[PDB]
């Protein structure tokens, strides 16, 4: 991308038929942390006590 | 025909390479992607997630024991309960955990670690603890004294069992090497020590137990990464697998 | 406001507890059933509900100075107990999440702390291939002999990564997990595959305030949820 | 073109790291953020901001290096067959369990969906296995299962009909080409808690998921080789989905198709003398 | 269309150099421009038009052949390894300080921010060094500080799963590959007037900065090798960002990894025997 | 009007000369803070102001018909003086700027010229590596032995381009540098790294309109400007 | 497949190439670029700062002093001082300097040049000196009235310590060879003559030094251009460094 | 670009995804040659006598 | 000539490549295409038989 940066911007040109055959995805996906750091029914805030 | 100049770098192959490539099977039709629960995009969701440390490492001890740093009643004040460098790299307590074995896979870090410690003692016992981190320079702390120049929080023992010192990211550069390569001088990017003092005494009831332990625990902050991957040391194999 | 006392019901049954911590809630995914857009079996499944929906209490064991920690495989441990087990027994093909929940109480004068891991597709191996007696163990479990090296080759420190409680005995007295279910495929048998593995194993051991060591049992209730079946034939019990 | 839009897929690598707020000391009974309940199973979630005075940091750090696509996305050894000149055939089982680089790094996950780059580099060498000069096409012929499979070197199962066969010269450059998520299950499986058969528990079964075995490589020359040929099979997964974190392996692999370790000393950090000085 | 137009930056070089406006005689008391005061630290202001009489001259010169970017922006000798045929394994500590002529071209500047493109030219020759027919592919693995390194041409480090690798032929192109800039620091630092170390001020420790340095390149045949091979590693500096120049090396370099000259003779220039003839 | 006459005034401290020639501002870049768009360190930084903004005296040199040149590290020189000395010893990283005045009259009845250089990342050899009594000297800084290579195997010559002034005695008595921070890096320790160099050669030797030689001692005066401290701890003095 | 036709030049790696080439760490995002002050975007804007003349080159003058031009009190009328050979190349007192270390790395320059003085004599000594510019044909002028008649500047010892002779591009060509090599007959390029004199002499108080100094400083102005890089000839290695 | 004089107009184009595979920069860039020529605090006009 | 780098897999031939190739009869008009009766677009018409 002649450079923002940390911006890796690509333009994928897959010149085969099937999906398959593309090069590996660049693209940034969505993190949720907190289904493994916070996996608890009642959301315990940082400034509360968490016990009770 | 159009006219060409392939140049170098023809016809080799890099193993990072990105490109296109034609598939063997261009007509198949994959099975549809179902919902699974737990979907991870980035290993930085795992790096964050806190995990035991492997802190209890003296020579003779073994197993599971290995994970309960002790604590006991002292007959002296202010003693020292553990010490530490701070190192993702090396061999040392850190290197075993998910962060550790994490950074076994890259070469250089940045940002805060948190260190999350549970006490296990009786209800009835009690206790107070400072747990200090120094940055780089000098040596580990020897006394709390000069322990408590640094950053550090103290622990009471209560209901709530475990405390939290984060190890903020204090640091010359935006990014420290995870290695202590000899050759290549990389102690350079020596980042401190963390070590952990009685504030008060632990204190028991007429015949409890006069030994508990702590449960030290380690993750990244949101503010951490990761950069160069590199091969996992520890992972080596002399043979092919049958 | 107080998330140390919770109660469960489900169907019949009802759980209760004074000292929790709080519901880990596994991913943070309920159990939930199957969506057209993911099954692929076309038969109508059977939804048995509250008849196989409920908690179901397994066989206490004595936590020991020498204990290595106990495990259970599921749908494994339930597959011969209630109308759960049957509705198992007699279908090809089975999905379902379920509510785990971990009993331990001691005194103000005990010390020790038991980690309780839900680990999902658990296969576990030690200097050996395991035989059946340990890969499918039932209702009365199995135990760990290398609970440092999590009877996988991996680390007991790392596991902290699947959905797990403690049960700290200064703090708490029992673990609540719901879990989701997890497999590669939208169904698959109970009697083959163990989607699920409940781990129990204690890191800091059991101490008293006195020489004398009374018994202090470890208790395990399970409940499926959201199950459906398919395949119905005869009734089949086991993988052998 | 539009047409042509429909080859090319702009994508982005732009997620930041977190940054910092400055913050002010606290003095009071309201908010304690650093008391923490390990026993809930959830991280502590005390912050910077909440523990020290922080100043405030802009983040520009990526984290894109960690993502899965770039974890795995990259080509790595899992096979290794050896042609010799008496037969001039060999073959090769396809799963990535051999080598333990990449097994280790997929231990990080239960479930994988991905697609495969393979890429294969032929060499050859004398029977002291120094380099030497030999100019041959050779066949890799896909056999899945149920596939009879070729037993010489002149089998009229290389006529290759309808298995997949890619033709290279040993000497050329490298063979290349990709697959889609084969898996008649919905991701693969890089660990199974159960057994590969019904009305069976023999233990050579347990573990053992065939869903996740696509078949075999076959291999000739397509004369008689006068040296011997070494094909590196290199792997790259992409277009990654991952489900289920793990602990990693951290025992040393033993066997190619079960997870046996030694265990003897319990323990992977080294150890110290004291845990009061290093 | 537009997402293409992503990767294609037009970019100019246009600038000229300064032209020459007509003057006239002066004969006053009030503008002085030769006067000079070099005690300031400041370059003398005075200009052409102002000390003599000129003419008009339209710029036409360009000064792009002395931009940074044109003056470090080809390739350039870095790294010369050979591979012996006893063990079929060799390799490059990775820095710009081998080969005199880039180091000293690098000497102008103090810290420098570059991309790399690398560019390696193995050959084969006999013992007695004289040119010699040899087809094998080589592997060229990049082992970051950390990584284990391979100790035999069989080890199994060169599976290559988590370090990148570049696999090409002796007798065929050029491997090339690009590189971004690398260090844990902003920019990279030609020179350093500090320790690498805490704790620590032995000589051997001065003026090494470790962000410097990325590690290694590994070398290997695929095979064992028939007859030694020597890699020529190019490095091409390129998008690059240069301050605080300095004082450029003129003693001859001695050592790679410090600064240390003889300093015997004290001059530079030729000498002569009268200073009013040449 | 006068760019021969200055007042210099941080902190409780103030310079005055009636015989400057200007003020040497390094590359245009008076010293400033550290913006949050280049920071990495996220403690907030300690900034001392007046405490340690201010002048202060090094031990004055004797201007002798042999000498090399003298030099001085920066931050090494101030490390161990004021409050100044004591934030660089109590922090792990420090970043900050210089003011600069090389102090040195004589008569119109001298004559003789000193080079002022400032030379930022100022690594040093001769025929052989360098030991820590020159790397760091300290307060009394270190003399030349190669003033003709600069040291470091470059040239006297071509060190004009360095920020400097000259002290050429029919002209001027003194010199003044402001030295913005230079780093490859936000900021950096004060004991393992010096950023700065002051460098004061003779070029033109020292004559005097009789042969009875007085002393005409050098004196150099620095004060720091916009320091930033983190990573607090124990003071630690040196990197030995 | 396209059909195409790979010409001459295929598979050649020319240094000066400029490709895009595959990056084998596709997925690095660097640290950002912080403020440095001092950054050089060309390297004439070097060339245009002033740097002192290696200009006492006598046999058996060492170190500092060959920075010193002598400048005495004379004894006889219009003597000379000075005489310089108006060159960016070879090994005389010009190739040491920054311009000529720059012109090192190149084979061809153009433009104006100018050359500061700096007396360095008592307050108290006089003097009056004149700066002459020849340009090419003959020699080096012979005495005061033969370089007078080229450019020159003359220079009054006073308050301001420094002069600037600017020796201004008088040329045939647009471009003149940095190289004097004798085999290619670049003595073509011949730039011409700079040279010294008393206008009036060095006059001091009785007993001051008679001797003082010129120091010579040269740089480019901003007509200056430099083309074609070439190899440095006095940086040279017989072994590979270790 | 075909000829202007001392003109040379290019479109790089880059082909990979990481801005690191680019070839090199053509254009020329500001040169400020007074903070190394000029580096004082007070302006001193060509025509002015530079002390006092 | 336009700059290229061909890569790995150049010169193999693949038994399931989708690729046009040069045809050795660029003249060549087919006879037309009749109708016939059953004609069969998917070998999963047979298998519902
Ligand atoms: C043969 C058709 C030519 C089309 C290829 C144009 C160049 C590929 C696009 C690369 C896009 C990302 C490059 C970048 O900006 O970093
Ligand atoms: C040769 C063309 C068809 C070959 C299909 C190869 C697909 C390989 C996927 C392997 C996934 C399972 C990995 C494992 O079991 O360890
Ligand atoms: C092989 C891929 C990764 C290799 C990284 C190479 C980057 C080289 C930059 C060298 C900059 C420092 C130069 C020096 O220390 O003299
Ligand atoms: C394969 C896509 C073809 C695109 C390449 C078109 C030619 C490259 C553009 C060169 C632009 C600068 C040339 C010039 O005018 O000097």
């Amino acid at each position: 991308g002649a450079q923002g940066g940390s911006t890796i911007n690509y333009n994928n040109i897959n010149y085969y038929s099937h999906a398959a055959s593309a090069a590996q995805n660049k693209q940034d996906f969505t993190q949720d942390p907190s289904k493994f750091t916070q996996p608890i029914a009642d959301v315990i805030k940082e400034t509360a006590v968490p016990l009770k | 025909g159009l006219p060409t100049k392939p140049g170098p770098g023809s016809y080799q192959f890099m193993t990072t390479d990105e490109d296109c490539s034609p598939c063997i099977l261009p007509d198949f039709q994959p099975t549809p992607e179902i919902f699974i629960p737990g979907k991870v995009n980035n290993l930085l969701e795992i790096a964050q997630v806190e995990s035991i440390l492997e802190a209890n490492n003296r020579e003779g001890v073994e197993g599971v024991e290995r994970y309960v740093i002790p604590v006991s009643v002292q007959d002296a004040l202010d003693a020292q309960i553990y010490a530490l460098r701070l190192e993702l790299g090396g061999s040392g307590p850190l290197s075993s955990s998910l962060l550790g074995t994490l950074a076994k896979h890259y070469t250089q870090w940045s940002g805060s670690v948190e260190i999350t410690c549970m006490f296990t003692g009786t209800f009835m016992t009690t206790g107070k603890v400072l747990l200090a981190y120094t940055p780089p320079g000098g040596d580990m702390p020897r006394n709390r004294e000069e322990a408590m120049l640094g950053t550090h929080v103290i622990w009471d023992f209560g209901l709530q069992s475990s405390i939290t010192l984060v190890i903020p990211w204090i640091s010359a550069s935006h990014f420290r090497g995870v290695s202590n390569d000899d050759v290549l001088n990389y102690q350079y990017y020596a980042a401190g020590h963390v070590t952990i003092w009685y504030q008060t005494n632990m204190v028991i009831p007429p015949g409890f137990p006069n030994t508990a332990g702590i449960i030290m625990m380690i993750a990244a902050q949101p503010n951490f990464s990761f950069r160069i991957q590199k091969d996992r040391e520890d992972m080596t194999q002399t043979a092919i697998l049958q | 406001y107080s998330d140390r006392v919770a109660q469960l019901t489900l169907g019949n049954s009802t759980i209760t507890t004074q000292e929790a911590a709080n519901i880990c809630v596994a991913y943070g995914c309920w159990p939930a059933k199957l969506s057209d857009t993911d099954a692929t079996s076309v038969d109508k499944p059977t939804e048995p509900g509250v008849s196989a929906d409920r908690f179901y209490t397994l066989r206490s064991k004595p936590w020991q100075a020498d204990s290595k920690g106990w495990y259970w495989k599921l749908p494994d441990a339930l597959n011969n107990t209630g109308m759960f087990g049957q509705n198992a027994q007699f279908h090809y093909i089975y999905r379902g999440g379920w509510a785990v929940h971990v009993q331990c109480n001691a005194t103000k004068f005990h010390q020790g702390t038991l980690l309780v891991l839900a680990i999902p597709e658990h296969q576990i191996a030690t200097q050996e291939q395991p035989a059946f007696d340990r890969t499918m163990p039932g209702s009365e479990g199995g135990t760990f002999q290398e609970p440092f090296w999590l009877e996988d080759g991996t680390s007991l420190g790392n596991s902290l990564i699947y959905p797990h409680q403690w049960i700290n005995l200064r703090t708490n007295n029992s673990a609540t997990l719901i879990l989701p279910y997890v497999n590669a495929i939208p169904m698959d048998s109970a009697i083959r595959h163990s989607n699920w593995t409940l781990a129990i194993i204690p890191v800091a051991p059991l101490k008293y305030a006195a020489e004398t060591t009374p018994l202090v049992p470890i208790t395990v209730t399970i409940a499926p949820m959201e199950t459906e079946y398919n395949g119905l034939r005869r009734a089949i019990a086991s993988n052998q | 073109g539009k047409m042509l839009k429909d080859a090319i897929d702009k994508q982005v690598a732009g997620a930041l790291v977190a940054g910092t707020t400055t913050s002010t000391h606290s003095v009071a009974t309201d908010s304690t953020p650093a008391l923490q309940a390990a026993e809930t199973g959830a991280t502590s979630t005390a912050r910077d901001e909440s523990m020290i005075e922080t100043r405030t940091i802009v983040p520009t750090h990526g984290i894109h290096e960690t993502s899965v696509e770039s974890f795995f996305g990259r080509s790595s050894l899992v096979g290794m067959p050896l042609l010799a000149t008496g037969t001039s055939i060999t073959h090769w089982r396809i799963d990535f369990r051999e080598f333990v680089q990449l097994r280790a790094k997929m231990s990080w996950f239960t479930y994988m969906r991905f697609d495969v780059e393979f890429t294969i580099i032929a060499t050859s060498s004398t029977g002291q296995n120094v380099t030497t000069e030999q100019h041959t096409t050779y066949q890799v012929m896909y056999v899945p299962p149920g596939a009879p499979v070729p037993s010489n070197q002149d089998s009229f199962q290389w006529q290759s009909g309808c298995n997949p066969s890619v033709f290279a010269d040993t000497d050329g450059p490298p063979a290349q080409f990709s697959v889609p998520f084969m898996s008649s299950a919905n991701a693969y499986s890089t660990v199974y808690d159960g057994y590969a058969r019904f009305m069976d528990t023999d233990p050579d079964r347990y573990g053992i998921l065939p869903s996740n075995f696509l078949g075999f490589m076959y291999f000739r020359t397509l004369e008689d080789a006068a040296h011997q040929v070494r094909f590196r099979i290199y792997a790259k997964i992409k277009h990654t989905s991952c489900w289920i974190p793990r602990a990693p392996r951290q025992a040393p692999y033993k066997k190619r198709y079960n997870l046996v370790f030694s265990g003897d000393s319990d323990r992977i950090c080294s150890n110290r003398a004291s845990l009061t000085s290093y």
